[PDB]
C-alpha cells in the first residue's frame, strides 16, 4: 500500500523568462502584452471621427474649394496626402496653437 | 458506468433528493460531480459544479452534497418550471467524464 | 462602425491587458518594445 | 456567447467537420468540451481539448475515429469525424468555462456556456 | 528555491489532470490520482489575485500623446521627444522587470506547496509508514480507501493503526 | 511560504506580550511563556533597516512644480501636464508594488524565523524528546528550569540525559 | 532565508578554493575537500544569467535664452524626474537582487545536505555541526558515489545495522 | 516630551480623567504606561494601552474600576478612575518608549519619557 | 512580589551593589529588569533596561548584570549627586509590571 | 607528484591516447585535468580543462575524458600540426597546481 | 591580451619585479597565475593572486621567497623575487582565464591567455 505525493505536467509549450534561468516551460500562463488590432478607425465613446480626407485643418477650417464634403468628433484623423490646405501662399499665425485648440471640441 | 434513477416525481412545494452513483466505487468529492437541467429544446443548464458550486443566476432552492456513497442534489420549494431531465456528470480518473442516464422529474399537480 | 475605446492609427485596441506593443500614438494600455511578457501562472512542466 | 457551424447529412462512412466560435470570454485560456445528445438518449461527452491545443482528450466509444483542434487566433474550436457510422445521429454541443482570464484551465472546469449545437 | 519540484520527486504526472498537487494511491481496491482541493484552490486563488493586481494597478490616465511643432521649435520638439523616450524606457524595464521577478516567485510558491503538502503528510503519517526515497510513502499497514481518504483530507488516526504497524516493522 | 505561521503551529499566542517569536514551557516547577531574545532582536533589527532603508532612499530637492502659461502656449501647459501626469503614475506604480512585494518578503520572513527556531530546538533536544505536532515537544527526562533555559539559550547538554532518556523511550 | 549558512554550518571553509558548495571526506585513506561540480556549476550558470538579464535590460543638454525661463525649468524637471527615477530604480534593484541572490546560495547549501541526508538515510549518524559519520567502514569509492548521486544503500545495510 | 492634565479634588466615590499628550516621538507606534506614586510610598504601576487601542492591561489592584482609552488623532491617551477610593492619593504619570518610529511596540518597552505628573 | 534592600550606604569614590530578587522564583533575563532613579520631587529616570541597555545621557558607570538568582546594578566611583531613590521593575508574566519598594542611597561623606 | 609517459609517437591518420596520472593517488573529475600543448619558443595553448572543455578554435579531434585512476588526452587523425610537447595540470587539495614531466609527440612520415 | 615586463640578468641573491598588464578582459575578476619554464625543462607553476588581492598561494620551492601583489587600477600584476637562486633561470609567463564578467573566479579557473613571457 502506497501514497505519494506529485505535481502536474502536460503537453503544453508554454515559455516563460526568469532572472535565474531562461525558457522554462511551464504548465500556464497569461500574457500581459497585447499585439493585435482590428486594423480599422472606428468610435471612441460612440461619437464617429472627423475625417478630413484630402483636406488638412487650415483647408477645412478656412473652406478650401476641395473641401465642401461636422457638429461633435471624439478624435481628428488625416491623411499622408492631405495636401489641400491654405491654397492662396501665405503664413497660417499660429496654426499648431489652432490644431491644439481643435484637437478637443464637443 | 454512472446510475441514476429511471424516474422520480415530487409535489409543489416540497423537497426532492436525486442519487447520483457508480456501478462499482464510491462518489467523492475528487470524482468532482456535476448536475446539469434541459428542458426540451434549450441546451443543457449547470446547476451544480463540484458538488456545493452554484453559478450565479441560480436559486439558492438548488444545492448539493455528497451522500454516503453518491452524490446528491436536494431541490426544495419545488416549482412549475423545475421539471426537466436532470443529468449527473462525474469524472473517474486519466480524463473521462461520463454522464448518467437522466432522471426526469415530474411534477404532480396538473388537471 | 466599431465603437470601441483606445484607437491606434493602426487600429483600434480591445483588451484589457495593461501593456500594448501597437503604436506609441494612442486617444489605453502603456506601450512597451516588449517582444513577449508572458507571466507564469503554473508550474515549472518537468515530464 | 458560442456559435456552432457545419453539419447536415452524411453518408454511412463519410466525414465531416464541425466548428465553434466563442466571444468574449478569454477562448485562449479556457478547456473545450464536445458533447452530443442523440435523440431517445442522453447526453454523451465525446472529446476534449487543452487551451494551447496540446492535450486532446477522447472518449472510448470514439477513440480513433474523431479529432479535435484548436485555433485561438480565429477563436475557433473543430472537431472532425471521420469513419461516421448510424449511431452517430446525434446534437452535437460545444462547452467550455467562461471566465474573463484564467489563470488555470484543467480538464475538470465546469461546463457553463453551452452552444446552441448543430444536427448530424 | 525549497527542493521538491525537479528534486525529490523527479517529474510531474500526466494522469492528474484535475489538479496542480495531488497524491497517486496504490491500494488492494485500486490503483489511482486524486488531486488535493485545498492546496489546489489556495493556489488558484492566491495566483488569480497575483495577476488581478498586476493587471488593475496599471491603470490611470485619458493621455493624447500627439503634439505638432513647426520649424522654429525644435527644442521643444526634441524635449517632447525626450520625455516620451525617458517614459518609454522606465515602463518597459518595469514591465520587464516585473514578469521576471514575478516569474521567479511563482515557480517558488509552486516548489514550497509540493514541500510543505509532503511534509504535512509526513508529519501526520509518522513511524506508520516508510519512505521509499522516490518523493512517497510504503504503509506498514494495509489501510484500504478510507485511510487514503483520511490521510488526504488530513485526520488521519495513528493509535488505531499503530499497533498493527509496530508489528511490521 | 516556509509552512509554520498558520501551518504545522495552528496559531499565535496572546498570551506572550514581550516578544514575536519564544517558546512556552510546562515542568512541575510552573508553566509559563518566554520569548526568544536573539531570533527576536536580530528580526527587529533587520525590519527596522528595511523601514530605513525604503524611507532614506526617497530623497529629492527643491522643485517648484506648477508652471503658468497663457493661452498662445497650450501645447506647452499640455506637455507639462504630460509630464506631471506621467511622473505622479510612475510614482504611484512604484510605490504599490514595493509595498506590495515587501509585505510578502517580511512575512516569510516572519515564517522562516519561527521555522528555524523550531528546527533548532529539534536539533539539539534529538531523541531526548518527543514531537507532538502542533510545534511542541515532550521530554522523556525530567528537566528543571536549568534544562529549559540551556535549550532556550543553545547550551543543552545531551550526553547528560541520554541515559535517562533511553530508559524511559 | 533557510537557516543553513551562518545556521547548522557555523562557517566556510577557507581550504576550499575550486567551488561553492562541497564536501569535507576524512577516511582510513586520508582527508580532503571537493567541491560539489554539478551544483556549483548550475549556481554559477544562474548567476550569470542573473547579472546578463539586469546588463541587458538598460543626447541631452538644450540652451535656451533669458525669455525662456520657463521652458528651461521643463527641461530641468524633466532631467531630474528621469535622474530620481532611475537612481531610485537601480538602488532598489540591487538591494533585492542581493537578498536573492543570498538565499539562493542558503538554499543550494540545504539542498545538498538534505540529499546526502536523503541518500545515506541510517547508514549515517548525524553530528549536527553539518557533518555525518559512517556507521560503515566505506572508502574513497563509497565517498565518490555518495558525492556523485549513486550512494548504494542495501549494499552496506547489514554492516551498519550491527554497528548502530 | 510628555504633558498631562487632569487631576485635583475628587469624593470617594467619584470618577476622575486624565490626559496625557505627547510631541514628536510618533505616539501612534508607541505603547502608554500610567503609573502613580504615592507620597510617602514607591511607584506602582496601573496601566497600559497598545499602540492602536486594541491591547488594554490592568493591574489586579485597579482592575475593573480604571479604563485606559487612546486617541492617536489628537496623540492623546486618557485614563479614566471611578469608584475612587481613599488609598488612591498619589501622583499619577504617563510614561512610554519614545522613538521616531517604532517597528515593533510591545508590552515590555522600557519607560524612557515620564510626564511631569498630575496630582490626585 | 519584587524585593529590595531595606537601605544601603556607599562611600564617594567606591562602588555600590543593589540587588532585586523575587519572594519566590528566579530574576532572569527573561523579567526584563528596569532600573530606575528618582530623586524628590522629580519624575523618575530610566537608568538601565534589560539589565544592559543604557539610554544616551547616562554615565558608563551604572551598569547592568544577572547575579545567581537576582538582577544586580553597579555603580562605580559614586559622586555625590547620586543620592536617590533607587526603583526595581521585574516583568513577571501575561503583561505583569511590578516595581520594587525602593532603595534609597545614601552616599557618606557630609559634615 | 605527476606522472607522464615518457614519449610516445603515432601515425598520420590515426588515434593516440596520452595518460597522465599521480605518483601516489588516483585522479578523478575533481582534480581538474588540464591540458596544455607547446611547440618550442611559443607560450603554451590550453587543449582540455576540466577533462572534457574545449576553448573555442580547438578542433573536435582534441577530446579528453577519465580512464581509470588516469586522465586521457585523445587526438583522432593527427596531422603534421600536432607534433609539440604535451602538458598535464592537475590540482591535489589546498590550492597546488602541479604540471606533469611532458610528453614529446612525435608524428611519424618524415624521409 | 596580456603583455609582461621586467627581466634580465640578476646576481644570486638579488630581487627583481614582473609585471603583467591586460586588457579586454575584465581584469579585475580574473585569478592571475605566474608559471615559470626551464630551458630544457618542463612548465612549473609558481604562484597565482585572487581579484581583490586577499587570497594568494604560492608553491613549496618558492614559499617565503616569492611575493604576488595587483593593482586593478593600473590593470597589473606583479612577482617580485627576492633570495634569487642559480635555478630560478627561466621564461616566466602570466596566464589568467579571459572572460567579459566573470560572475564567480575561483582557483581552479583555466589558463587561457597566456603572456609572451620575460627571461631570468
Amino acid at each position: 500500500d502506497t501514497l505519494c505525493i506529485g505535481y502536474h505536467a502536460n503537453n503544453s509549450t508554454d515559455t516563460v523568462d526568469t532572472v535565474l534561468e531562461k525558457n522554462v516551460t511551464v504548465t500556464h500562463s497569461v500574457n500581459l502584452l497585447e499585439d493585435k488590432h482590428n486594423g480599422k478607425l472606428c468610435k471612441l465613446r460612440g461619437v464617429a471621427p472627423l475625417h478630413l480626407g484630402k483636406c488638412n485643418i487650415a483647408g477645412w477650417i478656412l473652406g478650401n474649394p476641395e473641401c465642401e464634403s461636422a457638429r461633435s468628433w471624439s478624435y481628428i484623423v488625416e491623411t499622408s496626402n492631405s495636401d489641400n490646405g491654405t491654397c492662396y501662399p501665405g503664413d497660417f499665425i499660429n496654426y499648431e496653437e489652432l490644431r491644439e485648440q481643435l484637437s478637443s471640441v464637443s | 458506468t454512472v446510475i441514476q434513477e429511471p424516474a422520480m416525481s415530487v409535489s409543489p412545494g416540497g423537497t426532492v433528493t436525486l442519487t447520483c452513483a457508480f456501478s462499482s466505487g464510491s462518489v467523492t468529492t475528487s470524482n468532482y460531480p456535476s448536475w446539469f437541467q434541459q428542458t426540451p429544446g434549450q441546451p443543457p443548464r449547470l446547476l451544480i459544479y463540484k458538488t456545493n458550486g452554484r453559478p450565479t443566476g441560480v436559486p439558492s432552492r438548488v444545492s448539493g452534497a455528497i451522500s454516503g456513497n453518491k452524490a446528491a442534489l436536494t431541490i426544495t420549494g419545488a416549482q412549475a418550471e423545475d421539471e426537466a431531465d436532470y443529468f449527473c456528470a462525474l469524472y473517474k480518473s486519466i480524463a473521462n467524464i461520463r454522464f448518467g442516464a437522466g432522471t426526469p422529474l415530474t411534477v404532480l399537480g396538473q388537471p | 462602425d466599431c465603437n470601441t475605446t483606445c484607437q491606434t492609427p493602426e487600429g483600434a485596441i480591445n483588451t484589457s491587458l495593461p501593456f500594448q506593443n501597437v503604436h506609441p500614438i494612442t486617444i489605453c494600455p502603456k506601450y512597451v518594445k516588449s517582444t513577449k511578457l508572458r507571466l507564469a501562472t503554473g508550474l515549472r512542466n518537468v515530464p | 456567447k458560442l456559435v456552432e457551424s457545419g453539419g447536415g447529412l452524411v453518408q454511412p462512412g463519410g466525414s465531416l467537420r464541425l466548428s465553434c466560435v466563442g466571444s468574449g470570454f478569454g477562448f485562449s485560456y479556457t478547456y473545450i468540451n464536445w458533447v452530443r445528445q442523440a435523440p431517445g438518449k442522453g447526453l454523451e461527452w465525446l472529446a476534449a481539448i487543452s487551451s494551447s491545443g496540446g492535450d486532446t482528450y477522447y472518449a472510448v466509444s470514439v477513440k480513433g475515429r474523431f479529432t479535435v483542434s484548436r485555433d485561438n487566433s480565429q477563436n475557433t474550436a473543430y472537431l472532425q469525424m471521420n469513419s461516421l457510422r448510424t449511431e452517430d445521429t446525434a446534437r452535437y454541443y460545444c462547452a467550455t468555462h467562461a471566465v474573463r482570464l484564467a489563470v488555470a484551465s484543467f480538464f475538470v472546469d465546469p461546463m457553463d456556456l453551452w452552444g446552441p449545437g448543430v444536427e448530424v | 528555491l525549497f527542493g521538491a519540484i525537479a528534486g525529490f520527486i523527479e517529474g510531474g504526472w500526466t494522469g492528474m489532470v484535475d489538479g496542480w498537487y495531488g497524491y497517486h494511491h496504490q491500494n488492494e481496491q485500486g490503483s489511482g490520482y486524486a488531486a488535493d482541493l485545498k492546496s489546489t484552490q489556495n493556489a488558484i486563488d492566491k495566483i488569480t489575485n497575483k495577476v488581478n493586481s498586476v493587471i488593475e494597478k496599471m491603470n490611470t490616465q485619458f493621455t493624447a500623446v500627439g503634439k505638432e511643432f513647426n520649424h522654429l521649435e525644435k527644442r521643444i520638439e526634441n524635449l517632447n521627444k525626450k520625455v516620451d523616450d525617458g517614459f518609454l524606457d522606465i515602463w518597459t524595464y518595469n514591465a520587464e522587470l516585473l514578469v521576471l521577478l514575478e516569474n521567479e516567485r511563482t515557480l517558488d510558491y509552486h516548489d514550497s506547496n509540493v514541500k510543505n503538502l509532503y511534509e504535512k503528510v509526513r508529519n501526520q503519517l509518522k513511524n506508520n509508514a516508510k519512505e521509499i526515497g522516490n518523493g512517497c510513502f510504503e504503509f506498514y499497514h494495509k489501510c484500504d480507501n478510507t485511510c487514503m481518504e483520511s490521510v488526504k483530507n488530513g485526520t488521519y488516526d495513528y493509535p488505531k493503526y499503530s499497533e498493527e504497524a509496530k508489528l511490521n516493522r
